[PDB]
């Protein structure tokens, strides 16, 4: 929960009914009824989990709500479903190929669900004794574990003994031992022994002594993506590559082995497959090789549902020398269904600006909101959305709690949009460095 | 043996930037970066430790904190072939199995000789009676860093150069 | 219960001593291409030729990869099959020539049979017996090691080599553990304590494996299927040793390296030696390089070089291009994006587009593999939409139609559902039409 | 004494409490509207509520965009993080440019940690271990000039002490919280045990043995990301030699960033940590690639993205990485929808003269009144930066002839010796062989 | 191992006077090219001069790589023949000049003479003494014959070879002293009280008689590149198989040149020059050609054969067109062999040889049809049609390829010209250079 007020933090799910019918303004989403209904259909396709490898293109003009629709789909999906939102330029790597980055993004968006039982015995040890036998081949021990309420004695096997010799226990530190799994961890020393040793050290930490029942039962559900299994089985200590990203072109034989073992676990009942969405924001910034691999990797059984967003017209495909619709080749557009987003009118711009003002805790007047709506009709919507939050700071600088028309006018004067800046550049083109590198620095001749 | 090249360093840098004293925060920031804000700490990130313990099958949940806070050569040396639980996602891919099967397998076995290609090329080419044809022109020790008037730097240099483990 | 753009096809659909009919094996139409792929499948099963390249070309949405997956299904899972796209060859760690060589060697399999004399079971006794005349200066001069292994419906004591005691004490075998003894190598290997010794400690780490079945001593005929690339990988990196470089490599990123021709030649000659000995046998497979026009002229030149090798598999290529410029060249116009020196080396299969009835049958088959019910008028409207815009657009619209039917709580798709799905989800031509008519970027 | 390098007369935006810019305040001359806009931006940063707020300030060269960015960084103080960046710095050969952009994004989000420094120091007069071959507790008696102090110790500190080969009489350093042990040397009381000895001898410290201190740890999110994603492994506190394997930058995954954000939020909810969002300032943004420009669109919509400030001196220029996308300031239009543009105006003769006088005062130079208008005329005739950079040769040519005044002859001599770009190009055009 | 494209060629088919027979050793016709290749073969086998560049130029599907394979097959064993493509030089871990230097030095073999000793006898007693950690191993081996009995001393490698393929004091072994190889020849004593652990089904051999230790002289050939990689670092033998030899320094190469010259002076080793074959040599940059122009002038340079099928095409790395894609500096120091196209008769017997290599029985009319379709189309298409027609003939259960099998193979599988005509007649269905396609049929 380290979130400030983002670009679209007001959107909590698509505002749909039980019949996949969009409400006009609910769950932070205003308008775009056909796009929201199609996004609800795609969300039901994801939640069904039986259709795999479908490509969806969310196409429209800039500042319309394509990535807003993707954020709504991600928020309406809920937790424990793998959603991977990447930009189009994230796959041009130096340590990975474009195909390897593509398939790593593909396998990050489909996962398995594992349910396991934990019989946790978490407590502070009272005393542990080492029974060094004369033979030395076998060691037995009695573990005096305690909480703030009860204290029990546990007989201890030899594997417990040399697993507690490692991560060594010093009679008063909080540990937690599983019964069936046999996992050991050392959470740290108790707060009762905080003033015992006069200096902490490096590898120690102070934790509270646990309370209540000593032996606790908890079912914990793990959602593991296929990319996690790939990175783990790609090496001997693979989690360092999982958190540093130094996987380095995992070979396809371990991917086929992992797919076979995942199908074996699904048929056996050890885990169940949880598919998700891979959202490639700004998909027009991809090479034609990445496009062909996207076409031919969507036909795999373990493929997620790919949502693509673009705002390009009939633009040039990257890596080629011809133009194409949406910046995508026609074979990729053949295997896709296009959701189109329409431009807004005055009422929808007013409602979006009001919702964005409420999300930023900014209070506006009625005529100030009318001026902001007129600015968002003439200029773009994002310009007025930023003008709201800078007119708020003007209002607090003026010792006022509400944003009036004068604050919006001052913010309009201070901060320029695209059209005013391009007109002011074209009027004084000699003062700027042009494409030929010529500029007039001096103000007089 | 000492290198003729000497890098003379002032005592001020070593005593104000590397060594911890009362007027700097080397130890405080080192602890804050390596222990307090470590994401493998079971005291503050127990869910991630349990998730990785299910993933790798390591029977100790403190092993991820120990691995991430040790040097790579030291981690290579201290590592012992401990047992892992069967209920884990880190299984054995097929060629690791074969390699670990063909350990002390004798000759005239199919799977041992299929994985002893380099040994057969070594014995067939009479490579252990060949003569060395190249030696380097110059052999040199590492460059000696000296900090004149400090005994801690000599002990640290002797511990780095002649580490007992 | 998972379907993804395929898996309604189960083989080609060729009857023996004859030709392919219309609707068999999930295929509709494409009689000549199916017959050509059946001939190629018979050539692969003949197990004699090396480096036979087949290219199959046509338009988009024709079913070239459907034919390739039908070839892979007809051969079975025992024959190797390496599906590939031309974008995988551009790797950043190793050159594209080495990637093509690795994918070539991945498609040649080896069937190895072995005989193993195996002792296994729960240890009942472990008595290292002393000698009659022990030598001075030592302790416990072992004459032999007596172990007692119990298993299901039988137990047997053994008289082992004295040198197995150091392996037992190095591997930490105790009384009541289940071990695994193979004959000619010694090499004790415990798997865990038996399940009869699971309730004497409240807390313990090691898992309790069950008591093994069958006799204590048995001969099991195992069959190992490994590709040639597995042998090259296992022989390139050495065996697990006791040097710092090997464990450093095990703890670091497994970077791909340029496997030399000497290693591949030595692997080939030891494989040929054991084939001549009568133990192992060779199963060549298929390397399916999809979208072959994405390759450039250097990989095409090395494909020309490697197609004449002795251990090359068959190569199946697909391309939907026409007279197109070859990548890596600025003035070479060639059919299918494939240069004419490679085109001379392969046999071209032609794939033809479908009429309306074949599109309707493919739509009906994709509906019945997705567990969907479509009305007849809805099927006719979907066939008209497929023959008007795209087969793939009509195939990908089946699941939104089914969900729009399920929303109104009916199990059948009607014409209102397909009209609503057509209005909601656009196709490529309508999207390009609204791109041209709108000037708002 | 003091070093002035094209700045350091900029002490801030020079505004009042109402956010109105005076004509001359804080070393700023003119530029009222952009200074007021930057003050509004500074208030928005100090509100610490919004994320991903991007502004771009554009204008002609030598008009004060970097001066305004440094004034923003001065007005925010040294507590708020500020990451100055050039657009060419994002192109790294070790890692991809999007990872470098994300690293510079997370370098501009800081944390404030209240931590306690506790130090035990002095001569060791008692070092007695207590076993049960395993040491249970360690009794250490330190000694300084103000008295002694006897401490228990866990066996880890004896492991560090035996690493440091600490004996009786060695003046050592012990940090209580972190367990850092440093051996300063032996005391002068044992400096006469031998006439010649390899040991070094330090005096008894005159302070107390036990010293406590409250200090403030200012870290960023990128520091925690680096410290949690070392690819080879951790290193000790004292290590004069690096690891034998070269550690390069790696593409840090989103999982590590999510876990770091979770741990930082958990420490914030306990009140230990305070989140200080800051400014990422990318200068000369017009040479960002279209890949970096496209990834900036996604990165600006993050929940923890800082306030991004861009500067460009281009007009109708092609975006780098493209071939026909003509866009204002070299910035693509889909990004330019996401920022607010602050126009930076050129100066007139009086403002140029006042800037010249301010820079001459901040460089400790006395300029005559007649030379100042000639320098202003040269600034209006060639460039403001040419007139600003000629003050130092003018001062040295004045000091050469034993004077503390810039006479008009010295300005003429410095104009004759050093040429601007216009006269250099005039020489370049009217010459035959490479100049 | 399998039936390849050039598997029917075993030699060049030349007599003692270097005159090519019209059909011999799988090579048919091309008498000027085959006589020239025989001159190249005799000049390589003579081995007196070095660094001669040979160019095999001609049209596609003519027999250039077939001629190179015939040269390699007539080269015989123990002569290094390096056959590389043009695209193998471009590596991400090696420079182009370093890759070309390694390809050059892989084709110069050093035939090293070695003096070894062979010890074959029946093992009496084995004493193996090891440390507690098993690091330092030493011991004594008592091995006897029917006449002699000797007690030897073992080292670490000897004990390591002893504990592998383990000998149990009564097995007859053979020890190569210089190679360190143990071959357990069999078991002789046949001990009654065997341990019931291993699969004791060892072969029964007799105890050898006579000399226990017999001296022998062995000969092995190691190329110069292997010596470079072995002397480059401390784990060079593993880098010989992983190819992880990144840009070996020139000091190693000149010191190894001096050492090889010293071995030739001592009589220990002799230099066996070989052939470097660079197939598709037009796919090389001008940097590669400029390095080759100076690499051919070294003493340790093989006889380089290059093959290219290009006419006046653009040289790679530049903006001008050159004959065979090679600059005139390389063409000045190259010796060009010109290969010519085939007539009907040569195509017919080439197809007959390919049919009898593939164990395919063709009728005379089917061979005539294959000759006609290899005259109208190219030779390689009609060669590839043979196995397809064979599978079609086995589908209808007769072991003779008739005319109709070739007709069905012609109908099912297309050539270049028919596919070009089908593409050009239906250009709307295929994606063109501009990326325009018509997926819809209506
Ligand atoms: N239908 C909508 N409901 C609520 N907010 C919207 C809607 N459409 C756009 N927005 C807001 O407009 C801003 C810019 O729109 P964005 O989604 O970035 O456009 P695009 O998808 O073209 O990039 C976002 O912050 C988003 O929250
Ligand atoms: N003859 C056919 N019978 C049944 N389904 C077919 C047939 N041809 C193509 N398809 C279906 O059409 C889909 C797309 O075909 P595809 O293999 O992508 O053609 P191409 O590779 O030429 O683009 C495949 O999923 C396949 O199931
Ligand atoms: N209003 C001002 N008051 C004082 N000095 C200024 C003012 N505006 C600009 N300068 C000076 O002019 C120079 C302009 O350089 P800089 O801001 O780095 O480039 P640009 O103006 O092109 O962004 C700076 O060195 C700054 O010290
Ligand atoms: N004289 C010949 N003898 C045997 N086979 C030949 C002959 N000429 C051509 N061939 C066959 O034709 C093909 C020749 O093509 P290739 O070997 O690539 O050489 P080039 O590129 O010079 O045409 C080979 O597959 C070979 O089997």
């Amino acid at each position: 929960s380290l979130s400030l007020i983002a670009a679209h933090s007001h959107i909590t799910g698509l505002g749909l009914d039980e019949n996949l019918q969009p409400r006009p303004t609910s769950e932070g989403m205003v308008g775009q009824l056909q796009a929201r209904r199609a996004a609800g259909v795609i969300l039901k396709m994801v939640q069904n989990g039986t259709i795999a490898g479908r490509a969806v293109l969310v196409a429209g003009p800039p500042s319309t709500g394509k990535t807003a629709l993707a954020m709504g789909v991600s928020q309406s999906l809920g937790k424990d479903v793998p959603f991977t939102a990447i930009a189009g330029s994230e796959i041009f790597s130096l340590e990975l190929s474009k195909t390897e980055a593509l398939t790593q993004a593909f396998r990050k968006s489909i996962g398995i669900k594992i349910k396991e039982e934990t019989e946790l015995i978490e407590g502070e040890v009272v005393e542990i004794q080492i029974d060094r036998s004369i033979t030395g081949g076998h060691k037995q021990g009695k573990l005096t574990i305690k909480t703030t309420d009860m204290e029990t004695i546990y007989e201890l096997g030899n594997k417990m003994i040399d697993g507690l010799t490692k991560e060594k226990v010093l009679a008063g530190d909080v540990i937690s031992i599983d019964k069936a799994s046999g996992k050991i961890t050392k959470l740290g020393r108790s707060f009762a022994r905080s003033r015992d040793y006069d200096a902490m050290g490096a590898d120690t930490r102070f934790v509270q002594c646990p309370e209540g029942e000593l032996q606790k039962r908890k079912t914990v559900v793990h959602t593991v993506s296929l990319h996690e299994i790939d990175v783990i089985n790609s090496r001997t200590q693979g989690f360092l590559a999982l958190f540093t990203g130094d996987t380095g072109e995992i070979r396809s034989e371990v991917r086929d082995q992992i797919n076979t073992k995942v199908a074996e676990w699904k048929e056996e009942g050890k885990a169940e497959i949880v598919p998700g969405v891979l959202f490639i924001d700004e998909v027009h910034m991809l090479d034609i090789e990445c496009f062909s691999f996207i076409n031919r990797a969507l036909e795999d059984e373990f493929a997620p549902i790919v949502m693509m967003a673009t705002n390009r017209g009939v633009s040039k495909t990257r890596g080629t020398n011809y133009k194409s619709p949406h910046g995508l080749p026609l074979d990729l557009l053949d295997r896709s269904i296009i959701i189109t987003t329409k431009s807004y009118n005055e009422q929808e711009i007013k409602t979006i600006l009001s919702i964005r003002a409420q999300e930023e805790e900014v209070e506006l007047s009625s005529d100030a909101l009318d001026l902001l709506t007129k600015t968002g009709v003439e200029t773009s919507l994002r310009y007025s959305s930023n003008l709201i939050s800078v007119a708020q700071q003007i209002a607090m600088k003026r010792k006022n709690n509400t944003v009036e028309v004068e604050d919006v006018k001052r913010a309009y004067l201070l901060f320029l949009d695209s059209a005013r800046s391009v007109k002011y550049v074209q009027e004084n083109e000699s003062q700027y460095i042009d494409d030929q590198g010529n500029v007039q620095i001096s103000i007089a001749k | 043996s000492r290198n003729p090249i000497k890098y003379s360093l002032p005592r001020l840098i070593y005593e104000d930037l590397i060594l911890p004293n009362y007027n700097n925060d080397v130890d405080i920031a080192n602890k804050l970066k390596n222990v307090k804000f470590n994401i493998f700490n079971p005291s503050t990130n127990y869910e991630l430790c349990l998730f990785l313990s299910k993933l790798t099958g390591e029977p100790s949940l403190n092993e991820f904190f120990r691995v991430s806070t040790t040097p790579l050569l030291k981690r290579v040396i201290e590592r012992t072939n401990g047992p892992k639980n069967t209920d884990s996602l880190s299984f054995k891919t097929i060629t690791q199995e074969l390699l670990e099967v063909t350990r002390n397998a004798p000759s005239e076995g199919v799977m041992a000789s299929l994985l002893n290609v380099e040994k057969h090329a070594y014995e067939r080419e009479y490579l252990n009676c060949i003569q060395r044809g190249y030696h380097p022109n110059v052999s040199a020790p590492p460059v000696t860093i000296e900090v004149l008037g400090s005994s801690h730097v000599t002990n640290s240099i002797n511990n780095e150069l002649f580490d007992p483990l | 219960t998972r379907t993804a753009a395929h898996t309604h096809i189960k083989g080609l659909g060729l009857d023996e001593s004859g030709v392919a009919k219309r609707v068999e094996g999930g295929f509709v139409g494409q009689i000549e291409a199916r017959e050509a792929c059946g001939v190629i499948v018979d050539l692969i099963k003949a197990k004699k030729m090396s480096g036979r390249a087949i290219l199959l070309a046509g338009g988009p949405s024709t079913g070239k990869t459907a034919l390739a997956l039908a070839i892979s299904q007809e051969l079975g899972p025992k024959v190797p099959f390496c599906p590939l796209v031309g974008s995988e060859l551009y790797s950043v760690e190793v050159k594209k020539t080495e990637t093509l060589m690795e994918n070539f060697r991945r498609a040649i399999g080896l069937r190895i049979k072995e005989t193993k004399e195996v002792y296994e079971g729960e240890v009942t006794e472990l008595t290292p017996e002393d000698a009659e005349n022990p030598l001075g200066g030592y302790g416990k001069t072992i004459s032999h090691v007596i172990v007692g292994l119990k298993s299901a419906k039988g137990t047997k004591t053994l008289r082992l080599d004295p040198t197995i005691y150091e392996s037992i004490q190095r591997e930490k075998v105790s009384i009541g553990d289940v071990i695994y003894i193979e004959a000619n190598t010694g090499a004790v290997k415990r798997v865990g304590r038996s399940d009869a010794y699971a309730t004497e400690f409240d807390l313990e780490t090691e898992e309790y494996v069950p008591l093994p079945k069958g006799e204590v001593h048995k001969k099991k005929e195992i069959v190992q299927d490994v590709t040639l690339h597995d042998l090259d990988v296992a022989n390139a990196r050495p065996q697990g040793g006791q040097d710092v470089i090997s464990m450093m490599g095990q703890l670091l990123k497994p970077k791909k390296t340029e496997i030399t021709e000497k290693l591949r030649q030595e692997v080939n000659k030891v494989v040929a030696k054991y084939i001549d000995q009568g133990v192992a046998e060779l199963i060549p497979g298929v390397l399916f390089i999809d979208e072959v026009n994405m390759l450039d002229i250097e990989i095409f030149t090395y494909l020309n070089k490697a197609l004449e090798s002795n251990i090359a598999p068959v190569v199946v290529l697909a391309s939907n291009r026409g007279m197109t410029t070859v990548r890596g060249t600025e003035d070479v116009i060639s059919p299918h994006g494939v240069p004419p020196d490679l085109i001379d080396r392969l046999l071209i299969v032609r794939t033809l587009p479908y009429d309306k009835d074949e599109i309707r049958t493919i739509i009906e088959r994709r509906a019945t593999v997705e567990r969907l019910q479509v009305e007849s008028s809805a099927l006719d409207l979907l066939a008209t939409m497929g023959t008007e815009t795209s087969l793939r657009y009509a195939l990908q619209l089946l699941a939104p139609c089914g969900i729009l039917a399920q929303t109104s709580n009916r199990k059948e798709i009607v014409v209102n559902d397909v009209n609503e799905a057509k209005l909601l989800f656009l196709d490529a031509k309508r999207s390009t039409k609204i791109l041209e008519t709108s000037a708002n970027y």
